[PDB]
RNA sequence: UGAAACUCAAAGGAAUUGACGGGGGCCCGCACAAGCGGUGGAGCAUGUGGUUUAAUUCGAAGCAACGCGAAGAACCUUACCAGGCCUUGACAUGCUAGGGAACCCGGGUGAAAGCCUGGGGUGCCCCGCGAGGGGAGCCCUAGCACAGGUGCUGCAUGGCCGUCGUCAGCUCGUGCCGUGAGGUGUUGGGUUAAGUCCCGCAACGAGCGCAACCCCCGCCGUUAGUUGCCAGCGGUUCGGCCGGGCACUCUAACGGGACUGCCCGCGAAAGCGGGAGGAAGGAGGGGACGACGUCUGGUCAGCAUGGCCCUUACGGCCUGGGCGACACACGUGCUACAAUGCCCACUACAAAGCGAUGCCACCCGGCAACGGGGAGCUAAUCGCAAAAAGGUGGGCCCAGUUCGGAUUGGGGUCUGCAACCCGACCCCAUGAAGCCGGAAUCGCUAGUAAUCGCGGAUCAGCCAUGCCGCGGUGAAUACG
């Protein structure tokens, strides 16, 4: 969920990238 | 007795400052 | 915290403070308004007045005290609990 | 309080800005400041004149200020020098090449900012407050307006409890937008406060 | 604390980050449109006034 | 039958305009009903009460205070506290006396501010082969007039705003009725979203309101044709890329179009029911617009302003602290408790905006935040930019879990003079409560509710889960 940065949703949401959203 | 709210214990002045 | 890349921080005259009493053979008790600095492996042995708003604390330094800065060892809001 | 500005409301349609330019985001602001310290000069220097409107003109690097005073006899001054000593001391501040013309005024009772000031005065100078609305109203119908509204509002006759006074006459419609209502406000400073002055005049549709 | 801050405004300062808008007409600190100069109030008042170029009260 | 002491400034009659009723009649509003999602429980974000504090600056208080002033509190802001400092002062006008400057680069002390400082060298009109001495942008030293105050009073005020309420209402002129306050008109039958409009009438008109003129959206036209478009032929490294073209799409300016205009049916008429044409039908959907007034509503801290108050200080500069406290209580929210879901890979479809110490293509280093290089764009051209829900494929198998992502350890990144108090982000580890929420209670009638992502203001960065917008998907129900 949005709240986990540690996955795709949780970066969508904080609106940034990383490991789990890459870009 | 001097600025504004609370107020120091005469009329119109506060404890500020 | 501080990019590494950038420069371990200290205010460069609180340093100066320290290093002449290390010379000229330390340590008086060395008062500052630097929460900002970080402790640094020279301050071990010294102690610092620090500046909490209101009194300097004082803050004796130990080798383990070494990663922080002097604002950690001297807090500025006294609680002691609701009742 | 809820009423809507007359003018803001019918730009675009009944009125026109005071100042005609365009500018990039990269100095819209500075000419602005020049602009509101302009009509600050001019406001101050010619309020004898009874001054009602300070039109601005840009295009580039240059500036054609257009007064509109009701009486052009003090603008000009003795032999186009007061006008002069003045399109001087805007050099000073604009630093730009500044034009300014005279703009005769049609008929000083239908401007809403003049009719304003003359109240604000004569409050300002202890006169009924109430006689001195409905006078305004009068003056302002024969010179052949359609409508006519002006407000008072402060501790009027230095009255402790503040309060509202008005008159109006034809008709004022704030809701129709192809009226054309001239607005104008004067503040009056006396010895116990101030009071503010609201002079509406419709003109007239389109 | 008003007009020195106002004053202190203007001052170019010991660090870059120590540097604020101020409203230009009334020195208003806050809700400052670095496009206009102005702070939310101000704007309004020009605004409504015609004073301020092409700008005009939006509805859509 | 029938007093007085004492006490009060009234006690009363009728009638008027209001307000009010657990009086009546007729109406309306997500007012209930009908439904769909939620709040109240949890963890967290923020605002507040309270308490605490050297200070936790000050304001907002039922609806209409409580993610409100605050559309950006680490320093700045800052209005508060502690300390160190200045006293015609940070700033405006004007008057003197001295230096005689101006201004730009230093040095000693000190947390800085400040105090003490060290240099050079100015026209201006001038009598100048002369020693030179005046005067003048503007600086500085003293000395006055004065500045300064986010100190008080929103119950002295202007301005602007909230609100009842987009509710259908509030009035005036003359006439008429009444000793008069007042009434009439504005009531009454019908109709409307509406004091909208029709008929009636001791009234006849007029003004503020409603509606209309303004704006966005829905069909069509004209005008345009690049940076936008690509219908049909020519090339084509297969990209509208090039020839070319402006049909179309779009962009953005000027028009058209709906009027209860037409047919039927009711009716005195206003209108009302239905139908046809038509993109749209009864105001087409949405906005802007807020009557006389109310609340001694809000705001002296945006600003303006009368009066009261401070004057080496209730002013001004600085460093630091606080505004971020935490036995507790409340509000507005964010994320969830899972399978109509969660995860990984691949692959589609928007709109509105922002962008020359800005947006950053693309290449490389890095698991990554990020860093280094590096084209293009003053931007219908270049960039932010991938939209996400979706679709396809695999994985999980009903478990406090591959649900949830708080809390803590460690290791980094960037902005910034500086992230201890007190920043965002990244990665390893940790993996809390939570199994759908007591009494209670909120929103919405259609492209709405719900769900999904995107942008902007402010801004160095950011505590934005806020706010103002944008489009994607798209219901349920309304008996009354
Ligand atoms: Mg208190
Ligand atoms: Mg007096
Ligand atoms: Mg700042
Ligand atoms: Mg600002
Ligand atoms: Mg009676
Ligand atoms: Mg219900
Ligand atoms: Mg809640
Ligand atoms: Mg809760
Ligand atoms: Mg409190
Ligand atoms: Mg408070
Ligand atoms: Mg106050
Ligand atoms: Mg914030
Ligand atoms: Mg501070
Ligand atoms: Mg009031
Ligand atoms: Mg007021
Ligand atoms: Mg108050
Ligand atoms: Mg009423
Ligand atoms: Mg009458
Ligand atoms: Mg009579
Ligand atoms: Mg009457
Ligand atoms: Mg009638
Ligand atoms: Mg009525
Ligand atoms: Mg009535
Ligand atoms: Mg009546
Ligand atoms: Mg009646
Ligand atoms: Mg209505
Ligand atoms: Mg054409
Ligand atoms: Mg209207
Ligand atoms: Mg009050
Ligand atoms: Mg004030
Ligand atoms: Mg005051
Ligand atoms: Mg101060
Ligand atoms: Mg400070
Ligand atoms: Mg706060
Ligand atoms: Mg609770
Ligand atoms: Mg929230
Ligand atoms: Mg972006
Ligand atoms: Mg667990
Ligand atoms: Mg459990
Ligand atoms: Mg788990
Ligand atoms: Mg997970
Ligand atoms: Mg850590
Ligand atoms: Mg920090
Ligand atoms: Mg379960
Ligand atoms: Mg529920
Ligand atoms: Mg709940
Ligand atoms: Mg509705
Ligand atoms: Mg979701
Ligand atoms: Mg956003
Ligand atoms: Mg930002
Ligand atoms: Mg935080
Ligand atoms: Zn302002």
């Amino acid at each position: 969920g949005k709240g986990d940065r540690r996955t795709r949703r949780g970066k969508i949401w904080r609106g940034t990238y990383g490991k789990y959203r890459p870009r | 007795s001097k600025k504004s709210k609370p107020g120091d214990g005469k009329f119109g002045r506060g404890v500020k400052r | 915290p501080r990019s590494l890349k950038k420069g371990v921080f200290v205010d460069d005259h609180l340093l100066e403070k320290v290093l002449e009493l290390n010379a000229k053979g330390e340590k008086r008790l060395i008062k500052t308004w630097s929460r900002r600095s970080t402790i640094v492996p020279e301050m071990v042995g010294h102690t610092i007045a620090v500046y909490n708003g209101k009194q300097h604390v004082p803050v004796y330094i130990t080798e383990n005290m070494v990663g922080h800065k002097l604002g950690e060892f001297a807090p500025t809001r006294t609680y002691r609990g609701h009742g | 309080g809820n009423k809507i500005h007359p003018i803001g409301f019918r730009l675009g349609i009944t009125r026109d800005w005071e100042s005609r330019w365009y500018a990039g985001k990269k100095q819209y602001r500075h000419l602005l400041l020049e602009d509101q310290r302009i009509r600050g000069l001019l406001e101050k220097e010619l309020y004898s004149a009874g001054l009602a409107r300070v039109d601005i003109e840009r295009a580039a690097d240059n500036v054609a200020v257009t007064v509109h005073v009701a009486k052009p006899g003090v603008v000009i001054g003795r032999g186009g020098e007061r006008i002069r000593v003045l399109r001087e001391e805007l050099a000073k501040l604009t630093g730009k090449n500044v034009a300014l013309n005279v703009q005769e005024v049609q008929n000083p009772n239908l401007s809403a900012p003049l009719v304003a000031q003359r109240v604000a005065e004569q409050i300002e100078r202890r006169f009924a407050v109430r006689r001195a609305i409905k006078q305004a109203v009068q003056r302002v119908m024969e010179s052949g307006a359609k409508g006519a509204k002006v407000i008072v509002s402060g501790r009027i006759g230095g009255a402790e409890q503040a309060r509202t006074e008005w008159a109006a006459q034809g008709r004022v419609p704030l809701h129709t937008l192809r009226a054309n209502i001239d607005y104008g406000f004067a503040l009056a400073r006396t010895t116990y406060g101030v009071l503010g002055v609201k002079a509406y005049i419709f003109l007239g549709e389109v | 604390a008003r007009k020195a801050l106002i004053e202190k405004a203007k001052r170019t300062p010991k660090f870059k980050v120590r540097a604020y808008t101020r409203c230009v007409r009334c020195g208003r600190a806050r809700s400052v449109y670095r496009f206009f100069g102005l702070c939310r109030i101000c704007l309004r008042e020009l605004a409504h006034k015609g004073q301020l170029p092409g700008v005009r009260k939006a509805s859509w």
